[PDB]
RNA sequence: GAAAUUGUUGAAAGGGAAGGGCAUUUGAUCAGACA
RNA sequence: GGAAUACUGCCAGCUGGGACUGAGGACUGCGACGUAAGUCAAGGAUGCUGGCAUAAUGGUUAUAUGCCGCCCGUCUUGAAA
RNA sequence: AAGCUCGUAUCAGUUUUAUGAAUGUAAGAAUGAAGAGCUUUUAGUGGGCCAUUUUUGGUAAGC
């Protein structure tokens, strides 16, 4: 039931040794799953090709 | 009133699988949220995908080529009913696409009363030459010189009472 | 004692936010941008058509 | 010669209201010559007077009269609302209500 | 003294309800204690009750008409006492003053400057 | 007694600094707007260019009006309205969006109009129904001392870089958006458009995602 | 010397109920301010 | 090829008409304009003008009119009855 | 209702992630709230009818 959080406190303690070894922007906390960002996706060798119910 | 939607989808770039074969196609609606959802709507139809696996890559609004010739168009329909689905062939005088499918939807819901989350639009394709238009009320209207009157007209009343005792000529 | 709105009353508009008088000066809602030139390719026509 | 009129006769038709209840408060006014919402705009705002008569002499008249402000437009037939100083008698529906010129914005 | 315009918010009395059936049923008010009470349950177009949103404002409260508080005087020791106070308060002659006090009371009040809600009251000629 | 003008004047001093470091902080956040919106436009033109395609960047930021009253709801959902503060019907809040707030959006689906708002309509909220949590007691904004005094330790200063926190979805937006007192919108100016109000956005109704069509909903509700 | 209940006089209303609430016309009647 | 325009979106663009509201009561604050003094639409209405000064307000009251409105109390029951 | 603590990190008919054979745990995830715990004691209360969704049985049909 909570297998994960000794687990991401020891990681959190590797983490802690990174962060006090390192000049450091911590982030420990999991953040959830954000919004999809910007990309130019190309259309050279794969063409955008159509569909309809035909059928 | 509608407007033509160019959606594409390509389930989303994962691991080992990098650029799939986005799938195209043209759908009628009042505006962009709904084409979206019709879209989605049709993918889940034609394979088994889902809404969550892909993304909407690119919309875009459909103009029509030439607004001002009269076209002789030949929409594929089919949609579901009191009973299981089936095909149909409506043809459709109009000026555009988008006016085309107006007037069918509305044909549709009065001759067959079908609203608009049954009719599955396959394809609408002019028909470029005359005595190939198979459809004998759209066939009315290609003749030669077609003069005909609008006998028996009504003469809207802006007043509740009038002085003339109307006059219903043309 | 009771709540001026802004967008009407000007005042308590120029009160919040000191730009608003720079911003009505150079319109800067009403700006024009430069053109370019770049066509879509033929790929993105025929497959528009 | 004949013609006086420096106002435009309309009709007191009812009170605002639902099917079941009435709202004494507001008046519909029908103004005639006026089909639109758009044309009873210029009418907003005029003082409409309902001019009946009384046996008893106030106030050396015979005459006696309700003053009121034509207010809003009311549904798509140049039907308006009005408020009165002193409400409309409920008797009235379907008499002669005096809308004037003024005040003018011509 | 200046004040606002009085805002009654309910100009009407609050009469019992079938007050005006009964003749032992008194006009005045007492609440419906009944469960199936229609007044008790407030339906529509049944008497109003009294409640606290009736309440009139503080600034005007307790004022007649002309901006004064009302204010009971029995003799001149008693009328006396609004002295410094004459643009708030405005004596009232109790009912049971004879006619010969009542004299004597309206002529005090006329030269301190004490408004008297209430003279004509004994006053027949 | 003396300080009868000279702290009134060097006040007055401190007044006129604080407020050209507002001014200096706005042309910073309007020039950030403009080039932001004419990089989308570009990039989206050197697509078609390209012949490629260009998606844009997911929205992070939905607003959230109540479109049911408090009666025959399910519990499921009835404490997921208390918990994004819509307390009351056509109460409006800002949501940052993650997958955990996306799900709670789908389980109040038919009871809320929801959508992307752009600029223009975030401006006008906060302007005209702008509201502040201090320590509670909903106090109107109308002045930017009231912002500085609360959030001064986040950053913000002024009205706008409050918008500012909003829009551009910043490290401080929790608290910019709790210290905004759910906004209590009219019902719409124009009317919903839609005979029935309870279908979905796309089949004719107004619950449900509208996605853009949100700013011409809260603009005739504000 | 109350009310129930009744007579007279004056006003008003009344086409298979009445009394009650909101609002106003009409008739009746009344309060100040101008001390 | 070179334009216009629709639709969509923005303007801290301008300019009219109409409605309801004026709460507070020496001064403090935040601002705007001004070369400064001073002014202001900036921490909630003032300025000007007219009729009446009593039944003209308004109230109480009898009625008319539009709309609403089961007969209270008890006792049952999941309710009405 | 009364007293004594902390007015707080005391939590929530909610989502997420992970652990699991629409329910179970944990969180240095999200979002929401300043009404939290502990004694002492003091009223009233101890029926159900209707409908929606799961699910097992049923039949001319209801159920």
């Amino acid at each position: 039931c909570r297998q994960e959080f000794l687990e991401r406190v020891k990681a959190n303690a590797a983490k802690r040794a990174e962060a006090k070894a390192q000049g450091v922007a911590v982030q420990l906390k999991r953040q959830p799953a954000q919004p999809r960002e910007s990309r130019i996706v190309s259309t050279e060798g794969n063409v955008p090709q159509t569909l309809a119910p035909v059928p | 009133h509608f407007k033509e939607y160019q959606v594409i989808g390509r389930r989303l770039p994962t691991e080992s699988v990098p650029e799939p074969k986005l799938f195209r196609m043209r759908i009628f609606a009042s505006n962009e949220v709904i084409a979206k959802s019709r879209y989605w709507y049709f993918l889940q139809k034609l394979h088994k995908v889902k809404k969550a696996s892909g993304e909407i890559v690119s919309i875009n609004q459909i103009n029509e080529a030439h607004p001002t010739k009269v076209k002789n168009f030949g929409v594929w329909v089919r949609y579901d009913s009191r009973s299981g689905t089936h095909n149909m062939y409506k043809e459709i005088r109009d000026v555009s696409r988008v006016a085309a499918v107006e007037t069918l939807y509305q044909d549709m819901a009065a001759r067959h009363r079908a609203r608009f989350r049954s009719i599955h639009i396959l394809k609408v394709a002019e028909i470029e030459k005359t005595a190939d238009v198979k459809r004998q009320y759209v066939k009315q209207f290609l003749t030669k010189d077609l003069k005909f009157p609008l006998p028996h007209r009504v003469q809207k009343s802006t007043k509740t009472f009038s002085y003339k005792r109307p006059s219903t000529f043309y | 004692v009771l709540k001026k709105n802004p967008l009407k009353n000007k005042q308590v508009l120029l009160r919040l936010n000191p730009y608003a008088k720079v911003f009505a000066a150079e319109k800067l809602g009403s700006k024009k941008a430069e053109k370019t030139g770049t066509k879509p390719a033929a790929v993105f026509t025929e497959t528009l058509k | 010669a004949e013609s006086h009129r420096l106002y435009v006769k309309g009709k007191h038709l009812s009170y605002q209201r639902s099917k079941r209840v009435n709202n004494p408060n507001v008046s519909l006014i029908k103004i005639e010559g006026v089909a639109t919402p758009q044309d009873a705009q210029f009418y907003l705002g005029k003082r409409i007077a309902y001019v009946y008569r009384a046996s008893k002499e106030v106030r050396g008249s015979k005459i006696r009269v309700m003053w009121g402000k034509v207010t809003r437009t009311h549904g798509n037939s140049g039907v308006v609302r009005a408020t009165f100083r002193n409400n409309l008698p409920a008797k009235t529906f379907g008499a002669s209500v005096r809308i004037f010129l003024y005040p003018s914005n011509i | 003294l200046p004040h606002p315009k009085i805002v009654k918010k309910h100009t009407k009395k609050f009469k019992r309800h079938h007050s005006d059936r009964y003749h032992r049923v008194a006009e005045n008010w007492r609440k419906q204690k009944g469960i199936d009470s229609v007044v008790r349950r407030r339906f529509r177009g049944n008497i109003s009750q009294p409640k606290i949103g009736y309440g009139s404002n503080k600034k005007t409260k307790f004022l007649s008409p002309s901006g004064h508080k009302t204010f009971l005087v029995a003799n001149v020791k008693d009328l006396e006492t609004l002295t410094m106070h004459t643009k708030t308060y405005a004596a009232e002659i109790a009912h049971n003053i004879s006619a010969k006090n009542r004299v004597v009371i309206l002529a005090r009040a006329k030269a301190l400057g004490i408004k008297v809600t209430n003279p004509k009251g004994r006053l027949a000629l | 007694a003396e300080q009868v003008a000279a702290e009134r004047a060097a006040r007055k001093a401190a007044n006129k600094e604080k407020r050209a470091i507002i001014l200096e902080r706005n042309a910073a956040y309007q020039k950030e707007y403009e080039t932001a919106e004419r990089n989308i436009i570009q990039a989206k033109r050197d697509a078609k260019a390209a012949g490629s395609y260009y998606v844009e960047a997911q929205h992070k930021l939905v607003f959230v009006v109540r479109i049911k009253g408090i009666n025959k709801i399910p519990p499921k959902p009835r404490k997921v309205l208390q918990l994004l503060r819509l307390t009351r019907i056509n109460s409006g809040t800002f949501v940052k969006v993650t997958k955990a707030t996306l799900e709670l959006l789908k389980l109040i689906e038919p009871y809320v109009a929801y959508g992307y708002p752009s600029y223009s309509t975030i401006r006008q909220l906060v302007y005209k129904r702008g509201f502040g949590k201090i320590n509670k007691q909903r106090v109107p904004l109308s002045d930017n001392a009231i912002i500085e005094a609360n959030l001064g330790k986040y950053g913000i200063l002024s009205i706008d870089d409050l918008i500012h926190e909003i829009i551009t979805v910043g490290p401080h937006f929790k608290q910019a958006n709790n210290f905004l007192w759910p906004f209590k919108l009219s019902n719409p100016s124009g009317g919903w458009g839609v005979p029935r109000k309870f279908k979905h956005f796309i089949q004719g109704g107004s619950f449900g995602n509208r996605e853009e069509f949100i700013n011409k909903l809260v603009k005739s509700m504000n």
